[PDB]
């Protein structure tokens, strides 16, 4: 249920918290063919899950 | 005598303009309670306004609240 969104002028400042976003692959797509890919998370995606 | 009665009879000839002061003073009695009303409806469309509107209207006394949320970063 948690989303980066949620750490920036809460808890965190905005920078900290999209370069903290940035650690991690997130799953996107599908694109012009149809393939599904990976991406650097962005402030608006949700926390990964193992 | 023809005087008399002549008198008697144009004595409300003139009805449409009584009609029109009636307005005058029913409407002067009832306008005021525009100010109540007005004031309402300024006070709820306050927060939807811009806010530099915001803080021109209340001639700056009005500023964004401060929680403690939401600094300035370094
Ligand atoms: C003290 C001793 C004790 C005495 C006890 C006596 C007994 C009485 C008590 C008195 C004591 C105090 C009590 C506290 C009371 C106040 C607290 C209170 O009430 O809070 C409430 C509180 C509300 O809180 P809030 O809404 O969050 O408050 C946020 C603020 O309002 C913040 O909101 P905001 O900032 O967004 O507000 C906006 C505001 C912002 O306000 C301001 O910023 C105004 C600033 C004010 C300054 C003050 C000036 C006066 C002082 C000056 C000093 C003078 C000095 C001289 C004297 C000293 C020296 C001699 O602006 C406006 O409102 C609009 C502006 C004005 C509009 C008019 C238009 C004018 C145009 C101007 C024209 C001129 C040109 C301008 C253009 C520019 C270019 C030229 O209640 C709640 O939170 C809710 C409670 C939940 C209950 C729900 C209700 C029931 C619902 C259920 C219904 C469903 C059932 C069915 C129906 C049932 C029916 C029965
Ligand atoms: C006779 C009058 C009957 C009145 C009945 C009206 C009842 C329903 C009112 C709905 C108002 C919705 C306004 C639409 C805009 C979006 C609101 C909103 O949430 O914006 C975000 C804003 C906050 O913004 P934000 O932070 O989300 O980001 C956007 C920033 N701004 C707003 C600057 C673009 O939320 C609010 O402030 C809540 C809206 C409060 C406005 C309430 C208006 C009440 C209207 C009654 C006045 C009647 C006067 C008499 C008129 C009669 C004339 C004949």
């Amino acid at each position: 249920q948690l989303h980066f969104r949620h750490l920036v002028g809460e808890v965190l400042p905005e920078k900290r918290v999209k370069q903290i976003a940035a650690e991690y692959d997130v799953t996107d797509g599908p694109n012009d063919q149809g393939e599904m890919y990976t991406r650097p998370g962005i402030l608006g995606d949700a926390f990964p899950s193992p | 005598s023809r005087a008399v009665y002549a008198k008697l009879w144009a004595s409300t000839a003139q009805y449409t303009q009584r009609r029109h002061y009636a307005w005058y003073q029913i409407w002067s009695r009832v306008i005021p309670w525009s100010v109540p009303w007005g004031i309402f409806a300024m006070w709820m469309v306050f927060p939807a306004m811009p806010v530099e509107y915001r803080q021109a209207l209340t001639f700056g006394i009005w500023q964004k609240p401060n929680i403690g949320t939401h600094g300035p970063d370094p």
